[PDB]
Parts: structure tokens; C-alpha cells; sequence
């Protein structure tokens, strides 16, 4: 069980940790989150009471260091930092617990939700999408744009997701124009799986990370990336059976976890109706299809 | 973006552009089989690729042999159209390649775009105009060359004959589309109007009769009257 202490809470803010969140009042004595499960990535995110614009947050993994949060009154936001003095850090953590000023990561023991949403997400890959190599943790916010979005402006702040484009030379072998555009199996399996991602777990990891960024920050480019990676699979006639089964599980827990009130902007009608009902894999997403119909029949 | 009544004069500026119409690419007859089921028989078709400024027409003849053993022919037709248009562009010298291709049906956008990936600076555009180019097989000489073909064949024509010696592109295209609209709404009457007078002949190297300027006025008036009449009959107005 690991801990992320907070130096203070000077401004009124809603704090999230993974799918949980807590309201904290201006200069309430809040000093961290404890009992955070080791073994998965995590995200701690913020939304100031005064600016329901710009949700922001930090991906991290407690195995990679001792991290803590500190409000910065110049930049006006809660910053994640690393403490390198291991002794000085257990000291702060232990004194804050003794005073009981820390909330407990509130995991129900039956609940695999977070595992299921992050099964394939690995910190190492996050730090390639969010390049900032002097920190072990990664910042994301509502307004950050992706590399593809930038192509159609500041690259230091870009989400370097893998660029997918169905009408590109990459996607289309010369002489197989019609074949490849109607059956993306080539693009999926050779170009993307074998070529760029190397295996399905990295692909699933990027898909899951894109969804989580869309959900927690309303990051629109991430929503686009998540839909594109689903569509690439659902629009391929030839998919390894281990991928289809896992995809149904992945999407199920993602649809299950979304706030009900957000289905309008986060869920692309065309892609979902095509994946569930028109595509090659229309019949391979039984759990994802059952939950979509029983929760958002409108969008369909 | 899309082509409409507002940006109509762009067709006649000096940016090379082509219209592509695929409506006659996949042509069938529908008949009854011995067991009483329905079957189709393909006949020869053509891609109608036209430069509206110069009148040059690139009539690509689609031989029934193309369909042999293929499924989802109506879908395939769109891809074969885009394949052949792309090959036409590749075959032309750089300075003759179009800057825009305007497809008369929106279903052609994705096939063409995909086939034209090698030409990112050629813009593929839809149109909101309701152009009459499907009636191109009502022009006797075009229908004749399509139906006689025994192999894939490209045949070149100027669809304006020699009109441009005497009128502007704008006026030529309005005449062409008026003639085709008429032939589409009522071929039999349209063709009657064109040939009634046996003393007005079609040159061997032309598609339409050698009307004088005054005779074209009478013709155009006669085609307008034909079109408006058929409208009242269609809608009871």
C-alpha cells in the first residue's frame, strides 16, 4: 500500500484518484491519499471550484518513486513532485497518518474496475505519449491536443498517440486500394500490430489510456484516438480471437464506467453503430453490445 | 468544398478540372430465368470524364468482361471508376493533370480519394448540382461506340463539337446540360427536335448537328419548352 501526500490544500478543489473523487475546501487540512494499490498505474486529477474549465491531473506509478502534491500559487495549480530523500518522505507520510489527515483509496475488495480499465496500461508507454523525460509521472489536461490534431501547435505539450488515418498511404497498399479500404486487416495486423505496436497489449494499452484521458479530462483528441483504435479492429475481417474477446471485456468496463450524463460527446454514434451492427465484428462484442443497448439505446 | 449554383463560374476559369460521372459504368438488363427467378445481364458501360472548359471528353469504355466472377458489382463499379480515373491522370503530362476532380455522385468520393492518394494536391469534390450526365448514352455516337466495344477501350471526343469557335465555355456547358436534361426527361421528343430537319447534318467528327447560330436559338427554345412541359406532367401543376 502506497501513499501520495499533499503539502496543503490552499484552494477549493475537487480531487480525483482513479475513478474516485473528494471535495476539498479552501485551506481544509487535507494532506494526502493513502492505501493506493501497488501494481497498477494511477491518476490523480483536479478541478478547481472556481474554474470548472481545465480538468487536469498526473499519471503515476508508486513503484517508480515517492511522489507528492504541492499547490503552486504562481502557476495556480496543484503540481506533482518527486521526493528523492526516501527518509524525509517516509517521515512526512508517517506523521500525516498519525494525525489522520489522509483519505484512504476507497477500494471495494470485490471490485476489479480499476484493474479492468488499466490492464494493459504501462507507465513506460505513457511517458512516450506524454514526453517529459525529467519527471517519472505524466501531466495531462482538458486542452492538450494530439500530434494528429496538430498536423491538421506547441509540440512540447502534445499527446503523441499513434497516428491512425484510414485514407493514407500507410493504410492502403497500392493495388489493393479497394480491398484494404474495406478490410483493414492489413493495416491492423501488419502495419500497426506487427510494425508499430509490436503486440496487442501495447495497442490495448494505448486504447485504454486514450479512453481514460477522454473520460477524466474530457480531452477531445483522446476520445478521437480511442474511437479510431476501436474502429480499426472492428473494420478488420481477420482479427486474432484473443484480441476480440479481450476487446469485448475492455470496452465493457469502459462503457460501464462512463458517467451517464456524458454519453453525448464521449461516444461517437457512427463508430459505435458501425462496430456493433455493420462491421465484420458485429457479432464479437456481445457484452459490449448488451451493455450499450441497456444503457444508451438512444445513441443507437 | 461542394460545387453549387454559387461557385458555378469556377468551372470556366483556367484551373484544369474534370467532372467524373459513374452512372453508366455498371449497366444491366433485368430478365426472368427459366425457373421464374430474376437475373441480370450486364451490358457494356462507360465512365464519363469531362473537362467543362475545353469540352474534351475521356470516354472510358467498361467492357462486361470486367465483371466476370465478381460480387457486389455496384460497389465494385465505384472502385473501378476511381481506378480508371486515377490511371487517366497518371497517363497525362503533369501540366495537363487536373487540379480538381468533381464527382457527380457522393459515393465516388472515398474510392476516388483512396485511388488518388498519390496526388494529394488534386482536390476531390462533390457537387450539389443535379447534372444530367447519365443521359450521355442518349447521344447516338457515344452509345454506339460503347455498345460495339469488344475490349476495354478509351475513346476521346469533344462534347462541344466546334461551338467554342463561336461561344464561351459557360455558354457551351449551358447548352450541353440543356440538351442532356431534355434527352433525360423525354429522349424520344428530344431526339425528334434535334433531327427533324434532314437538311441539318452531323459532321463525321461531331456528335451534334451543324446548326447555325439562329437554329441553335430555336433548338434551345424547343428543348426548354420540352423540359417545362414534362414537369407539369410529372407533378400535375
Amino acid at each position: 500500500m502506497n501513499t501520495v501526500p499533499f503539502t496543503s490544500a490552499p484552494i477549493e478543489v475537487t480531487i480525483g484518484i482513479d475513478q474516485y473523487s473528494f471535495n476539498v475546501k479552501e485551506n481544509q487540512p487535507f494532506h494526502g491519499i493513502k492505501d493506493i494499490p501497488i501494481g497498477h498505474v494511477h491518476v490523480i486529477h483536479f478541478q478547481h471550484a472556481d474554474n470548472s474549465s481545465m480538468r487536469y491531473g498526473y499519471w503515476f506509478d508508486c513503484r517508480m518513486g515517492n511522489f507528492y502534491i504541492q499547490y503552486d500559487p504562481k502557476d495556480g495549480l496543484y503540481k506533482m513532485m518527486e521526493e528523492r530523500d526516501g527518509a524525509k518522505f517516509e517521515n512526512i507520510v508517517h506523521n500525516f497518518k498519525e494525525r489522520q489527515m489522509m483519505v484512504s483509496y476507497p477500494k471495494i475488495d470485490e471490485d476489479d474496475t480499476w484493474y479492468n480499465l488499466t490492464e494493459f496500461v504501462q507507465m513506460d508507454k505513457i511517458r512516450k505519449i506524454v514526453r517529459k523525460d525529467e519527471n517519472q509521472f505524466s501531466y495531462v489536461d482538458s486542452s492538450m491536443t494530439t500530434v494528429q490534431e496538430n498536423e491538421l501547435s506547441d509540440p512540447a505539450h502534445s499527446l503523441n498517440y499513434t497516428v491512425i488515418n484510414f485514407k493514407s498511404r500507410e493504410a492502403i497498399r497500392p493495388g489493393h486500394e479497394m480491398e484494404d479500404f474495406l478490410d483493414k486487416s492489413y493495416y491492423l495486423n501488419t502495419v500497426m500490430l506487427q510494425g508499430i505496436f509490436k503486440n496487442s497489449s501495447n495497442y490495448f494499452g494505448e486504447l485504454q489510456f486514450a479512453f481514460l484521458n477522454a473520460m477524466f479530462f474530457g480531452n477531445y483528441g483522446s476520445s478521437l484516438q480511442w474511437h479510431a483504435m476501436i474502429e480499426l479492429i472492428c473494420s478488420s475481417a481477420t482479427v486474432p480471437k484473443h484480441m476480440l474477446d479481450k476487446l469485448d471485456e475492455i470496452l465493457y468496463y469502459q462503457i460501464k464506467t462512463l458517467p451517464e450524463q456524458y454519453s453525448d460527446i464521449l461516444l461517437n454514434e457512427r463508430v459505435w453503430n458501425i462496430c456493433l451492427y455493420s462491421s465484420f465484428q458485429k457479432n464479437s462484442l456481445h457484452n459490449t453490445e448488451k451493455i450499450m443497448e441497456n444503457k444508451y439505446p438512444e445513441l443507437l | 468544398g461542394a460545387m453549387n449554383s454559387s461557385n458555378y463560374a469556377e468551372l470556366f476559369n483556367n484551373d484544369i478540372k474534370l467532372f467524373v460521372d459513374d452512372t453508366n459504368v455498371y449497366r444491366v438488363t433485368v430478365h426472368k430465368t427459366f425457373e421464374g427467378n430474376v437475373a441480370t445481364k450486364a451490358i457494356n458501360g462507360c465512365i464519363f470524364t469531362l473537362n467543362p472548359k475545353t469540352g474534351h471528353l475521356f470516354l472510358k469504355i467498361i467492357h462486361t468482361s470486367v465483371w466476370a466472377g465478381q460480387k457486389r458489382l455496384s460497389q465494385l463499379a465505384k472502385w473501378k471508376t476511381a481506378e480508371e480515373v486515377s490511371a487517366l491522370v497518371r497517363s497525362l503530362p503533369k501540366e495537363e493533370q487536373p487540379k480538381q476532380i468533381i464527382v457527380t455522385r457522393k459515393a465516388m468520393l472515398d474510392p476516388l480519394e483512396v485511388h488518388m492518394l498519390d496526388f494529394p494536391n488534386i482536390a476531390i469534390r462533390p457537387t450539389e448540382l443535379r447534372l444530367p450526365f447519365s443521359a450521355a448514352m442518349s447521344i447516338d455516337k457515344l452509345s454506339d461506340v460503347v455498345m460495339k466495344a469488344t475490349e476495354p477501350q478509351m475513346v476521346l471526343f469533344n462534347i462541344y463539337d466546334d461551338w467554342l469557335d463561336r461561344i464561351s465555355s459557360y455558354t457551351a456547358f449551358s447548352r450541353l446540360t440543356l440538351l442532356l436534361r431534355a434527352l433525360k426527361t423525354n429522349e424520344e421528343s428530344a431526339k425528334m427536335i434535334l433531327l427533324s430537319d434532314p437538311t441539318i447534318t452531323i459532321k463525321s467528327y461531331h456528335l451534334w448537328p451543324s446548326f447555325t447560330d439562329e437554329q441553335w436559338i430555336t433548338i434551345e427554345s424547343q428543348m426548354r419548352d420540352l423540359i417545362l412541359t414534362e414537369y407539369g406532367r410529372k407533378y400535375n401543376v
